[PDB]
RNA sequence: CAGGUGGGGAGUUUGACUGGGGCGGUACACCUGUCAAACGGUAACGCAGGUGUCCUAAGGCGAGCUCAGGGAGGACAGAAACCUCCCGUGGAGCAGAAGGGCAAAAGCUCGCUUGAUCUUGAUUUUCAGUACGAAUACAGACCGUGAAAGCGGGGCCUCACGAUCCUUCUGACCUUUUGGGUUUUAAGCAGGAGGUGUCAGAAAAGUUACCACAGGGAUAACUGGCUUGUGGCGGCCAAGCGUUCAUAGCGACGUCGCUUUUUGAUCCUUCGAUGUCGGCUCUUCCUAUCAUUGUGAAGCAGAAUUCACCAAGCGUUGGAUUGUU
RNA sequence: CGGCGGGUGUUGACGCGAUGUGAUUUCUGCCCAGUGCUCUGAAUGUCAAAGUGAAGAAAUUCAAUGAAGCGCGGGUAAACGGCGGGAGUAACUAUGACUCUCUUAAGGUAGCCAAAUGCCUCGUCAUCUAAUUAGUGACGCGCAUGAAGGAUGAACGAGAUU
RNA sequence: UCUCGCCCGCCGCGCCGGGGAGGUGGAGCACGAGCGCACGUGUUAGGACCCGAAAGAUGGUGAACUAUGCCUGGGCAGGGCG
RNA sequence: CCGACCCGUCUUGAAACACGGACCAAGGAGUCUAACACGUGCGCGAGUCGGGGGCUCGCACGAAAGCCGCCGUGGCGCAAU
RNA sequence: GCCCGGAUAGCUCAGCUGUAGAGCAUCAGACUUUUAAUCUGAGGGUCCAGGGUUCAAGUCCCUGUUCGGGCGCCA
RNA sequence: GUCUCCGUAGUGUAGGGUAUCACGUUCGCCUAACACGCGAAAGGUCCUCGGUUCGAAACCGGGCGGAAACACCA
């Protein structure tokens, strides 16, 4: 799929309908020392091999593309989180398309 | 899930030597003052089959 | 080996008389399992040397 | 202490449905038409199909047009290039399967846009009236569009999807961080995302004829039982064969049966066991009669043979090969 | 389990240890692509802990460096193993010496065969019988023969067969 | 917990404290009904109504049979080939 | 004379050619603890409960019963979110 | 997910923050009985894309897409 | 029977925007002639039907064949 840059959306900071720029999230870097992660590394230290399920049977072939917005008011730069349904191939700001125009031969 | 031959060998218990009959350990004479400094005669008195 | 059981030998069983696996064993191979030829830098016929 | 190697050894697992299991398939989560017996619901490894996507427009609003096809015309131009008129209830299109729906539409083309945004509840669908998903009607903001009425919180409707734990990101000049204070850090509260397709969501390869246990006739292999597709044996019609002549003897196209000496189908009995092929031996029974007794018919001169009737009294053999039937 | 513990070893390559094949005779063909094994580290890529440097107030974060192994490069099949198709073609027909291509890491060589290995199959021909799904001899596009095992060959066998 | 909005308090005038209206979440209030003891029924953990595996683990006993190595003893007519 | 298949059990279906049962005697299988829930009975009742401790000729019964009250600490209830 | 290395005349390799070179492809000449073999030349650029650092870029940084290894694995 | 694959000049094969390679065939050279060699040319509903698409040999279904692999325990 295709969207814009940027779209006019509401702020929940500002109350009211605002331009955003629109990046596309990506999950963080984990953080060594998060309670799950530091709970994980206890437990896996010592003998007794893996203690926690391990995923393995993947099913799906993509993922929700979340949209970063990002308010563009100099004093509001307040993020929001926007899921979009499934693709394959996603784009941000790609080149719109016509109508009227020639298919390449 | 058994110990295979070979495995078992160096346990000992039967696949050690059969040193009864031998006639001993086949040596040079430990080195000393007349090895290192001269020569000492010896007599051929037996050749045996160990 | 090949004539015995798989319980006493790494070359043992099958319902054909077959090493099944290459004999030729890396050197630090578990005792139990280096049987064949033990770390051989070659195998054949030695044509030359 | 750290990394590598490590079936030498250890522990464990090796889905389910299933006209037995395995192989095959997915009838395992969904959607359309039918089944389905005119409310709704309704099953089979029932039938015909589809789905794990796609779309900054194919979302929203407004305006203006009319589509498929056909007829008649126009330089090159022809069956199809473009232009014009006429007919055109949609026979087109609306992303896809199918069904429904739709014409100054919901289709096509333009213009402006982001209601595909921020929120709380209620409700419908499956339903236990639990969840998810999807959907409907509102209400409160902030907007878009249009002159306006209005319409819009995604796609005309019916499908297009995912818990706990954990992780990640976003928001509150928010709460906690353990005797007090400051600052990092961590924890929390609310909302998105990373997925469990066995789709209410374990983390999972084989082999055993060396095998074991608890059971199962809920379930196969052998008999028996229902059925008779297939096998076998008959009948009806008579186009034809029979040097002529349908029917002496046969019988195409059709069609009606019988039998359980074939092989299937099923799984009712038997899994705290009904000894599983063939041969040998021995007895009895059936007739759909090979021979023999008594007959009828012939394309019956005699001889031989063929068809049919009463008929199972009596007989139906010796061997080579093969475990064989 | 452990000790510089113990076996081979009262031993030393004509020795110990580990494999395969299985007397003699005659041979033992091609393939190092795959999986193993092994040799070399050559600039070398990756690569843990520790160590080094930097930022920070510290926890911490980052960077530099870079052991084996793995990659990269050779060898090895008496290591495990493997060893192809489709068309046309000779003055009767029939075959195909021969010729085209596609492809492999190499395309099964010498031999041997309906063999204890061949489905079709009770193969085909000959012999053995009156009659043989049996036996033997021969043939070979051989479902699916084949070389550390192939093919033979006396003597022997409470082995299978005519 | 959201949305809207205007006031009030002071030994600390504050990034202070309090109050309102309208929705919504709660296993609440709205002049108590519990506590103790006994009995019955149901569910659960325990041997768990009774009997029943194939297994798994810990610690011991066996080479008087057999398998193999070592030590020390004993034994094996009569003929053939040559 | 009429009626009358052998019981138990699993089962859609047993008299079954389904299993157990030759006969007799004795033994033989929903128990106790803990925790809940609800119902019922009793006492007191915004309270209730001494169960742990202590005091009482230390003891046939009595290892019982009686009492504590500035022993009500405490539990549960009386307030939720 | 991490460490990287790679994308460039039609094709590949090489390359300087201040004019993208070479080879393999195409074309014109010789060339050889002749084919091969060989130069003479000529034409030919994805400098893998987008944005920024840049006066100025493949060459400096992010957004990316493929390819190859070595790693890493709690919804 | 189930599952999978293939169908393109005469032959053996490559390969969503006017179908490649080699052999073969035709023509002209060279040679006394043939072959080799040299220079040119021709030759294929991409098996059949339907559909998506502006456009199908390719993508998706059906059918004609052909080719493999399974076809076990009693
Ligand atoms: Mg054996
Ligand atoms: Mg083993
Ligand atoms: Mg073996
Ligand atoms: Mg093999
Ligand atoms: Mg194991
Ligand atoms: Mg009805
Ligand atoms: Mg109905
Ligand atoms: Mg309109
Ligand atoms: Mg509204
Ligand atoms: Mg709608
Ligand atoms: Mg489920
Ligand atoms: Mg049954
Ligand atoms: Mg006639
Ligand atoms: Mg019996
Ligand atoms: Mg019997
Ligand atoms: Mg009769
Ligand atoms: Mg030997
Ligand atoms: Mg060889
Ligand atoms: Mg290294
Ligand atoms: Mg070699
Ligand atoms: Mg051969
Ligand atoms: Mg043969
Ligand atoms: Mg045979
Ligand atoms: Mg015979
Ligand atoms: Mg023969
Ligand atoms: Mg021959
Ligand atoms: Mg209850
Ligand atoms: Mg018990
Ligand atoms: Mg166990
Ligand atoms: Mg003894
Ligand atoms: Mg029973
Ligand atoms: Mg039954
Ligand atoms: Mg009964
Ligand atoms: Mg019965
Ligand atoms: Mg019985
Ligand atoms: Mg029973
Ligand atoms: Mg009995
Ligand atoms: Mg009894
Ligand atoms: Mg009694
Ligand atoms: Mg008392
Ligand atoms: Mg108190
Ligand atoms: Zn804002």
């Amino acid at each position: 799929v295709n969207v814009p840059k940027t779209r006019r959306t509401f702020c929940k900071k500002c109350g009211k309908h605002q331009p955003h720029k629109v990046t596309q999230y990506k999950k963080g870097k984990d953080s060594l020392y998060a309670q799950g992660k530091r709970r994980y590394d206890r437990k896996q230290s010592g003998y007794g091999g893996q203690t926690k399920p391990i995923f393995r049977k993947k099913a799906k072939t993509t993922k929700k593309i979340v949209l970063r917005l990002e308010c563009v008011e100099p004093n509001c730069r307040s993020k929001r989180m926007l899921a979009i349904k499934r693709c394959k191939h996603f784009e941000l700001g790609g080149d719109k398309k016509r109508k009227g125009q020639v298919i390449q031969f | 899930g058994r110990v295979i031959r070979g495995q078992r060998k160096g346990a000992g218990s039967v696949f050690r030597a059969h040193v009864k009959h031998r006639k001993g350990a086949a040596r040079l004479r430990a080195v000393d003052f007349a090895e290192r400094h001269g020569y000492i005669k010896g007599i051929v008195k037996d050749i045996i089959h160990d | 080996g090949v004539a015995m059981n798989p319980v006493e030998h790494p070359f043992g069983g099958g319902n054909h008389q077959h090493i099944g696996k290459p004999s030729t064993i890396r050197r630090d191979a578990p005792a139990g399992r280096k049987v064949g030829l033990i770390a051989a830098r070659r195998t054949g016929r030695l044509r030359g040397t």
